[PDB]
């Protein structure tokens, strides 16, 4: 599809048998998501924002289903306020910016 | 809060 | 053009006859620039995302030229990390997420 940006680009996302709304962003390296138990091991790592550098778990091959389209990889767990996709997944379901 | 979010993954 | 992610999606803006590398962010809903004099009024404000709120400099209706493209908006600047093009500009030229 072709998404439209008057309004933040919000998605529903699948892991597991969980669902939840996450934002499509560009402007994320990596994909962080609000606390949710994931399988197998994960290490602490610190990312940065706009404010300053908050620490997540890291969890690696995780499947992640948006939109429809399967995508498997890196997923980080910590306070972000918002549910983010970021570009390591979005490049797995071919995501582009057009103008 | 949710305003911007840039996120550096370094 | 169509842009990919495979890398952050970094574009050459003009603004005020100067020239910036900027982030095209999804993930924001205003444009937040680095610290620079610009002409014209501005008003205190302050705006968050990861890792909390930060103090910015809101100045409104600034031409700014997005990689040949040209828009007339809002432009905060303050002390983010990289110069970010947020919704409130990308909307204005056209730009769309696709896959």
């Amino acid at each position: 599809p072709q998404i439209t940006l008057w309004k933040r680009p919000l998605v529903t996302i699948r892991i597991g048998g969980q669902l939840k709304e996450a934002l499509l962003n560009t402007g994320a390296d990596d994909t962080v998501l609000e606390e949710m138990n994931l399988p197998g091991k994960w290490k602490p790592k610190m990312i940065g924002g706009i404010g300053g550098f908050i620490k997540v778990r890291q969890y690696d091959q995780i499947p992640v289903e948006i939109c429809g389209h399967k995508a498997i990889g890196t997923v980080l767990v910590g306070p972000t306020p918002v549910n983010i996709i970021g570009r390591n997944l979005l490049t797995q379901i071919g995501c582009t910016l057009n103008f | 809060i949710r305003k911007i979010l840039f996120l550096d993954g370094i």
